[PDB]
């Protein structure tokens, strides 16, 4: 009982690595795709075409809990990948500030406004409709960025399933409070569980990185054509309102099953 | 009235010997801190919240970090109340009779300690402001206390 | 005149198609930094790329596709299912010894072109990048194998816009190259040299390596508890340039104007 | 001895000396031999970065205060007198001795990459202003008349 609390810790400071990992390569890739040039004439259908003939399925694990009645909910339509359509609540209002100090609140709320796309496949869609149209991008280049984009983001919020269940093991006595409290609705026990997992000031380390990673890597050199405008506010907003969210959605759900081992 | 959390398995990691969490024993987590007063007591520490010195993660309120001679706060959860307080000052008594406006840029995060995104330290207690160097420095206090009585209350306008 | 003309429109054309080739540039080094910043190697990688380019096939326009067909242009064809270009082998240029990225007195500086030891072509010199990761069991086997797609057409299409360059170029400087594909004292062989030796500007070609260099540099910069980039990273960003993008890009240039010697 | 290579049509493009329509501007692959006194127009350049390409010996920029110079094509040949020194002589008596670290490209002009600016003349040394200086050359004179020579190490 210490000795598997010790284990899940060690295991979940391993995870939390591999999530932090993804980091610049979704950076990279968007700047990729961004600095490549505008969208090719029906860009979008040759994504799911795409997506389509090279269809990668995922692992038996992810599979299997994607089989489950909390897993299903991350399950999307095919050819695309999990998670991808997962639609969380809007919890911001419209002129809520996202990237600068608010006095008396903090900075970078997570989380939709009810401007903002409904989930990461309608935000990237409509990154990618922002562009101009272009006759000189590569077909073959642009969509095969669009489509590593889509399975980065997707592997990268689907690692909450595992580090939700080393979680689980680390706080056991935190999360059988809530799921063992028979006066409690499925659906309180979810709230609960989702705000024990949040921890604000750990979201403020990841976003302020991940704005300096945006600002150092769109770094301009001789002779370079500038990057779109918003490019970098878009980044921020994909892990602000998306990936960060998601992936405590995706252990809330991975949790909220788990009384019988309590 | 405020009561702990829970309490998480001491790991030691890589840390040095701030101090570590330890081997063989639980650390309590807490949500809540004592009420605030007006005159609230509550243990002031100290802490760095620079850049290069890798005491800690970017400050919550702002996202940034702060300099030495920045006369610059982090309090405990639950003072430090979902961020009511960012960018406000508080006002610090010490026993010794000095006082010092300070502002609020970080949390002192109780709920969550003893791994790796903490360099293995223990959770925040409940009832700490952290300050910077030039807070106690501004309270004439020895830093090599560690940690002082003192009173702190919101500077409203 | 008229052709004072259509010299202009050419220059115009050879500017607006040297802007679209520096474009590349960027792209190919962050989807590099991309996929080495991700993590190792899959199981199977290389397997699951060619399969990738198999399922995925995007056919090249019907310009270069029919240039491909003709014997000048099949030389870089590649094998089904990789994409124009990747199987090009350039001949060995340069000695065992050639400093590649730091000043050399009395030479200069980023000499193009494969050593002996050098991969022969792209497909081989990526396809030892990813070999020197260890295979890993925590890689997105679908982001890796996505990210090696991505770089493969990136680099074919870069190389690419070597023919509509060397078509704007051959009207842009039309005496100068007749003046080498009328001459009837030279092989087929020869021409083709002198028409590398007419294509070719190292000074240009530093000017983008030292820009290369700095990007690769600039662009790898590590941020707080990121894991590093593996050995040689920069180093290999670099040699994708200088002995692979450049000179393939050139050849694929005065294979061009070869093919259009009946304009003289 | 040594002949044009060719010319290329002018483009003002959009520069702002600048490459004009109605003409034809000449390239060089040689420049004139190269004596113990070899006679050369003197330019005056800045290779500081900013706002022109690395230099072709180094891939680097030089800042003004830097005694550096580019030689034409013919001179430059193909690299031989890379980091290498020169001395320079002006007419007035003042002598300096200058590294070459670039290239002054009589093989291509007016196009975007060069400004749309003309191509190097084939006897050209091309300065920095630290170079003129020593050389106690008024720099809006824009050229002069110069002797050089390779020089020992």
């Amino acid at each position: 009982s210490e000795a598997a609390e010790i284990e899940a810790g060690d295991r979940l400071d391993a995870l939390r690595d591999q999530l932090q990992r993804y980091e610049t390569p979704i950076i990279q890739t968007i700047l990729a795709r961004s600095a490549l040039g505008g969208r090719a004439p029906s860009e979008q259908d040759e994504v799911r075409a795409a997506l389509s003939r090279n269809a990668f399925e995922p692992s038996e694990v992810i599979s299997e809990w994607l089989q489950t009645e909390s897993g299903a909910r991350f399950r999307s339509t095919r050819p695309l990948p999990p998670a991808v359509e997962f639609i969380t609540p809007v919890v911001l209002s419209r002129d809520t500030v996202l990237d600068k100090p608010v006095v008396g609140k903090g900075i970078f709320p997570i989380g939709r406004r009810p401007q903002d796309p409904t989930n990461m496949d309608e935000f990237l869609d409509t990154s990618l409709l922002s562009l101009n149209q272009s006759s000189t991008v590569d077909l073959a280049s642009a969509v095969s960025l669009d489509v590593s984009l889509l399975h980065l983001v997707s592997a990268r919020v689907l690692l909450g399933y595992p580090i939700a269940l080393a979680k689980f093991d680390w706080l056991h006595d935190n999360f059988c409070h809530i799921l063992t409290n028979t006066t409690l609705s499925k659906s309180q026990k979810l709230a609960n569980i989702i705000q024990q997992l949040t921890d604000h000031k750990q979201e403020v380390n990841v976003l302020s990185r991940v704005e300096q990673k945006s600002k150092s890597l769109s770094h301009l050199f001789r002779n370079d054509i500038p990057y779109p405008p918003h490019t970098q506010d878009r980044i921020l907003r994909l892990f602000q309102a998306y990936l960060i969210p998601i992936t405590t959605q995706i252990e809330a759900a991975a949790i909220l099953d788990h009384a019988n081992k309590c | 009235t405020c009561q702990p959390s829970g309490s998480i398995q001491g790991r030691s990691g890589n840390c040095n010997t701030s101090e570590c969490c330890k081997n063989g024993r639980r650390y309590t987590t807490y949500g809540c801190s004592p009420p605030v007063t007006g005159s609230t007591r509550a243990v002031l520490t100290l802490n760095s919240f620079a850049e290069g010195g890798d005491g800690g993660g970017a400050a919550a309120c702002t996202g940034k970090f702060y300099d030495d001679s920045k006369k610059v706060v982090a309090l405990s959860t639950g003072w430090y109340n979902g961020g009511s307080r960012c960018r406000k000052h508080i006002m610090i008594h010490a026993g010794n009779g000095n006082s010092v406006s300070a502002l609020v840029v970080d949390e002192c995060d109780s709920t969550v300690g003893c791994d790796k995104d903490h360099n293995f330290e223990p959770p925040c207690r409940n009832n700490i402001v952290d300050g910077s160097p030039a807070v106690w420095d501004a309270l004439g206090l020895n830093k090599d206390d560690g940690q002082a009585q003192i009173t702190w209350s919101d500077e409203l306008e």
